[PDB]
């Protein structure tokens, strides 16, 4: 939940990111953990609800 | 580094009083003169407050192993982990590297 | 894993994995009127918050720009030996 | 010396002192939902109000700018009315913040209270008439002073610190806790402040400055290794206020005992008080020239005229003792500024009056008797903990200003779960070494811990007395 506040906050003070790239960074420059959450959407409206 | 730089860039002043929770006698050993064996005249220098937070589940480490360690080694487990997340690089596939 | 248009086998294989006391878990590729690229994104995501090493370089491409993220949310605790 | 090692050391283990211990600087969190933020139509949109509303907005909530006006503060139907118009059509507030105390200025027709004191009372009291479940937070500007760096703290401020120390206990819910401010409004700052207001708890009594940020809490004080300076030998006139009641009595009696020149006593009665022939004879036994007065101290003519008058010319002014006070109980559901005006009349009116008719003579001290509520706060002391949560701050302010001012906190004096009560004799001791080790705001109570430390958690989860190991071991036990 932290890192999912975290990486929201971040996003906000961000102009308009592009989303392939933050989904890219996520997936291959972080560690895999234990407990694990996805979003999947194809339009960039409701990503950050 | 954002966090620095927001410092430097406001021109803040991190100088701040002595910790309280590390034990220190801090009300008893002030005093203005410069000669005297266990006391400073100094109020305020710069200081970790949250120098012993650690999260010693993250590396493995258990409670009793964390609290005997150097508080050192903690922040710079901490901080190396910090290092190599924000360089791209995935810290658990730097093993054996 | 059911390689379906549609989990049909999803129901029976729950209730077997229930009746048990094992920890497996099943995923579908596709649902009715869902089936496009959403979807298969959608079940490879489920697939690997279950734990399945999904290679994210062929969905993803080989290489985009280094986008910067914000670091673990370490969840701290403080250690300190008393005087 | 068996005698006098074993008195030490009790005398020793009740003393404290309250303190700003640093911590480090919380992550914070989103603002989830809409906040009320309610604002004094005196400062309208200029510094801390404008900054916080867009801190506020950054922070993912949706600020509600309200508009108050002074006289609108005061009354707490009127209040909540605004309060319902300005918010109705629309979501309840997930939190309410209060900058209705930044405002530096007296109530109409009640000049000896402060309006900010005033509205925080109405708004919380407006709060609980509304029935919302809104966590309230107040801020305030200068009202307390976490190192020598800052300027001293203001009166009225502090009051409505003192004033949010005891409605914290009541109140749990409904009250959150302070966060004072620094005098100039910054992004910054306003950054910081929304994200300790967001979050969880615990961190109560807090204050934001330039260094960083700091939680109030209490500790030890031991006078035993502090070196003695400044002997406590009053000479000349000795001036005590409600020196016919209990504290002022033993007050008196102690001056008695050693360094006794005259005890002008003034009181509202003065002999008509129960008991003033018997007190003045003992005091006369113990070679003091009594001169008791009937005269209320607020009067500023009353007590220009007795310090023309009734001081003798061969021994100015010296000490001057401040323990004179109405007791009006009340409850935070039945306050109202009417007696809020009664109980702040006498506290701070006189010390004020006291000082401004000073600064003609010389004075080897000057003494107040603030309350233990001030410093730990209690259950039903709403009308009377913020007045000797202004004594503290009016003692800040005259010690920057350069004179011998103290403003000792008490706690129970033989003549409460948890707290027990202090003798006569062993209080006085404890006075003399705090006038004689030069404290601006001692802190003299006796307690034990094993009973008070869960009894207060249980009140209100808090993590004020963390630096007192009874405290902690006390707390671990349960
Ligand atoms: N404004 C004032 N001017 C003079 N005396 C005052 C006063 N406000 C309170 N007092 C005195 O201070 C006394 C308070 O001390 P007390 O022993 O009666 O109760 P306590 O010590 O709890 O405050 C009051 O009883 C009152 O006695 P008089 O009414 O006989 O003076």
């Amino acid at each position: 939940r932290a890192q999912a506040r975290r990486l929201h906050t971040h996003l906000a003070r961000h102009p308009h990111p592009d989303p392939t790239d933050i989904a890219h960074a996520l997936a291959t420059t972080r560690t895999p953990h234990e407990h694990r959450a996805a979003l999947v959407t194809d339009d960039h409206g409701t990503r950050g609800p | 580094p954002e966090g620095l730089w927001e410092l430097v860039d406001s021109g803040t002043d991190a100088i701040a009083g002595f910790p309280l929770d590390r034990g220190w006698d801090v009300e008893g050993m002030y005093d203005p003169d410069a000669e005297a064996p266990g006391k400073t005249y100094v109020k305020e220098a710069g200081f970790l407050y949250d120098a012993g937070e650690f999260d010693a589940g993250f590396f493995g480490i258990s409670p009793r192993e964390a609290v005997s360690m150097d508080p050192q080694q903690r922040l710079m487990l901490e901080a190396s982990w910090e290092a190599f997340e924000r360089a791209g690089l995935d810290p658990a596939r730097q093993r054996g590297t | 894993i059911e390689t379906t248009a549609h989990p049909v086998l999803a129901l029976a294989l729950e209730e077997t994995i229930e009746a048990t006391g094992s920890d497996a878990r099943v995923t579908g590729t596709l649902r009715r009127d869902h089936g496009d690229l959403t979807q298969l994104h959608t079940a490879l995501a489920t697939a690997w918050t279950h734990g399945i090493d999904v290679d994210w370089t062929a969905v993803l491409g080989d290489r985009r720009t280094p986008f910067e993220l914000p670091t673990y949310a370490f969840q701290r605790q403080r250690y300190w030996l008393e005087p | 010396w068996r005698r006098r090692q074993r008195e030490q050391s009790a005398l020793d283990d009740l003393r404290y002192k309250v303190t700003w211990k640093p911590t480090a600087v919380a992550d914070g969190a989103s603002a989830t939902g809409t906040w009320l933020v309610v604002v004094p139509e005196s400062l309208a949109g200029g510094g801390w109000p404008v900054v916080v509303a867009r801190a506020v907005d950054q922070a993912g909530g949706r600020p509600v700018v309200l508009s108050v006006d002074a006289a609108d503060g005061a009354d707490r139907s009127r209040l909540g009315l605004r309060i319902h118009e300005a918010l109705g059509e629309g979501p309840v507030p997930d939190a309410v913040v209060s900058l209705l105390a930044l405002d530096p200025s007296a109530l109409p027709g009640l000049p000896d209270v402060p309006q900010a004191l005033a509205s925080t009372a109405a708004l919380v009291q407006a709060l609980l008439d509304l029935g919302l479940e809104a966590r309230l937070w107040c801020v305030t500007s200068g009202a307390v002073s976490v190192s020598g760096a800052d300027g001293p703290s203001a009166p009225e401020q502090a009051a409505v610190w003192g004033f949010g120390r005891v409605a914290g206990l009541e109140h749990p819910h409904l009250w959150a806790g302070l966060v004072d401010l620094p005098p100039e409004a910054d992004e910054r700052t306003a950054a910081r402040l929304v994200g300790v207001l967001a979050g969880a708890g615990g961190e109560d009594q807090v204050a934001l400055r330039s260094s960083g940020v700091f939680v109030r809490r209490l500790v030890r004080a031991p006078a035993s290794e502090v070196p003695a300076v400044r002997s406590w030998k009053p000479g000349g006139t000795v001036l005590v206020t409600g020196g016919t009641g209990g504290l002022g009595r033993q007050v008196a009696r102690w001056l008695a005992r050693g360094g006794a020149d005259h005890l002008l006593l003034v009181s509202r009665r003065g002999v008509d008080a129960p008991g003033a022939d018997e007190l003045v004879d003992e005091l006369t036994d113990l070679g003091a020239r009594v001169t008791v007065a009937a005269c209320d101290v607020a009067d500023r003519d009353a007590v220009q005229r007795l310090l023309s008058e009734q001081v003798p010319s061969d021994a100015p002014l010296t000490a001057v003792i401040h323990t004179a006070a109405v007791l009006d109980d009340g409850v935070i559901d039945s306050l109202s500024p009417e007696r809020m005006e009664q109980v702040l009349r006498v506290k701070v009116g006189g010390a004020v009056h006291l000082y401004e008719l000073t600064r003609e003579s010389d004075l080897s001290a000057f003494v107040l008797f603030s309350s233990f509520g001030s410093t730990f706060g209690l259950p039903g002391l709403g009308n009377y903990a913020p007045g000797n949560a202004a004594l503290e701050a009016l003692a800040e302010q005259w010690r920057a200003e350069g004179r011998p001012a103290t403003a000792v906190g008490w706690g129970t004096w033989a003549g409460t779960h948890g707290i027990h009560e202090l003798e006569p004799a062993l209080a006085t001791a404890a006075l003399e070494q705090a006038l004689e080790r030069d404290e601006s705001s001692p802190v003299i109570i006796d307690i034990d811990w094993e009973r008070f430390a869960v009894a207060f958690h249980a009140k209100r989860p808090t993590r004020g007395f963390e630096l007192v190991p009874e405290a902690q071991a006390a707390l671990e036990a349960a």
